[PDB]
């Protein structure tokens, strides 16, 4: 009798919800030849109750979630059907409107759908932080990503610019003053550059020591920091071999920074109004807009 | 072809290719969809293999 | 007038939306009638060519 198999093979799947062998199968009943136990598992998988997974040992066949339930008012069958990619998206979330297209269901089934499973506590919306348009639905038991949403520096889907702007500061300041530390040493230049610079460990803990926010910042936060202040032109970084030590994140490397000048003052062009005039274009002798009667020129002798 | 590809290596790591549960929605098929799925060829091969 | 448009209407004489199912509209008869003017109010009136 096939159905006799099938139904202990849901036995078994019941018992393993990880999901069970071929071998196990066999052990468990070895009077059953193999093509049996292969048309039964067609069966299962034809009508829907098993899933497939290929992993390092072998062939998997796991149950199909159907215990877990939210929305159990009408049918379990589309509840699934919308749980089943909710899971597949997972941690990078997915919005309503992906949602009701790869369910081809309309907006109101998909709406009751959403809020009876975040009734019974299987799904969590969470507000977009890269685009701010509609909320993803993500699993509850997952721990939200945080490229799609959450970050160090969002707040509520808020960018934070002065939290930036302080970090900014203070590091500076303190690659700054390890700088100017390490050039009134004068003891050895090789060792008054070791000094200055500065692992993206130390200004991690320096950071953490400060408190200045109550998120926690990580040191690729500290990293990200440094690697922005690079881009402003006032600090340098240096890769240096190091297998491991008091930093260990990188596999044989150690980033430093150092506070560095400038290469040169600012250039004369800028200390014209004319280089930093934004209708430089329609400049001409003789017209409205002619040197003779500029008022950007007139304010500045007249400053 | 396909084997051929795979042997550009002499020696092949164990792939970590295992399969990621892709079960797609069971979209509820518009009728006109339906009816160019019935009346496509692949549809009426199928059934007639099924015999 | 008497065939044709009969016909017409036949071939697309039902009509319904993707979103919320088991919603329908059906045709069932069309009727051209005799010539008429909208000149009155809500009431129709013969008239001649
Ligand atoms: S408006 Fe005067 S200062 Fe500005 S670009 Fe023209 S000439 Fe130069």
């Amino acid at each position: 009798d096939p159905v006799e198999i099938e139904n202990r093979i849901i036995e078994l799947c019941h018992q393993f919800p990880h999901g069970i062998t071929d071998q196990v199968i066999q052990n468990e009943m070895p009077h059953i030849e193999a093509q049996q136990r292969a048309v039964a598992i067609n069966r299962l998988l034809s009508m829907g109750q098993l899933d497939l997974l290929r992993s390092n040992t072998g062939l998997l066949y796991r149950i199909k979630d159907s215990q877990n339930a939210g929305k159990m008012k009408g049918s379990d069958n589309q509840e699934k059907l919308v749980y089943q990619i909710i899971e597949d998206a997972g941690n990078k979330g997915i919005w309503s409107r992906d949602i009701r297209y790869k369910s081809n269901l309309p907006l109101t089934e998909i709406n009751k759908i959403l809020k009876n499973l975040e009734s019974k506590k299987l799904i969590k919306a969470v507000k977009s932080v890269a685009a701010s348009k509609k909320k993803v639905y993500m699993l509850y038991n997952l721990q939200p990503d945080r490229s799609v949403t959450g970050g160090a520096w969002y707040s509520d889907q808020d960018f934070e610019s002065e939290f930036v702007e302080v970090l900014n500061q203070q590091c500076f300041k303190f690659l700054q003053s390890k700088a100017e530390t390490a050039r009134e040493s004068k003891q050895n230049p090789m060792i008054q550059r070791n000094s200055s610079f500065a692992s993206s460990h130390e200004v991690w803990k320096y950071i953490c020591e400060l408190g200045i926010s109550k998120v926690e910042l990580s040191m690729e936060d500290i990293e990200t920091i440094l690697n922005t202040l690079i881009y402003d032109g006032k600090v340098e970084m240096t890769i240096i071999a190091a297998k491991e030590g008091t930093v260990g994140s990188v596999d044989g490397h150690m980033k430093l920074y150092r506070a560095v000048n400038p290469i040169i003052p600012p250039t004369g062009l800028v200390r014209a109004p004319c280089g930093l005039c934004p209708v430089f274009d329609d400049c001409h002798e003789g017209g409205e807009i002619s040197p003779s009667n500029c008022i950007y020129m007139t304010e500045w002798l007249e400053f | 072809e396909a084997a051929n590809e795979a042997g550009d290596s002499s020696q092949d790591e164990a792939e970590d290719d295992v399969k990621q549960i892709t079960v797609r929605f069971s979209r509820p098929e518009s009728e006109q969809a339906r009816q160019r799925r019935v009346q496509s060829y692949e549809f009426l091969q199928k059934k007639h293999a099924e015999e | 007038i008497n065939v044709e448009i009969k016909k017409i209407m036949k071939a697309n004489e039902k009509v319904t939306s993707d979103a919320d199912p088991m919603w329908y509209l059906k045709y069932l008869n069309i009727y051209v009638g005799l010539p008429d003017v909208e000149e009155s109010f809500n009431v129709t009136r013969p008239v001649s060519p």
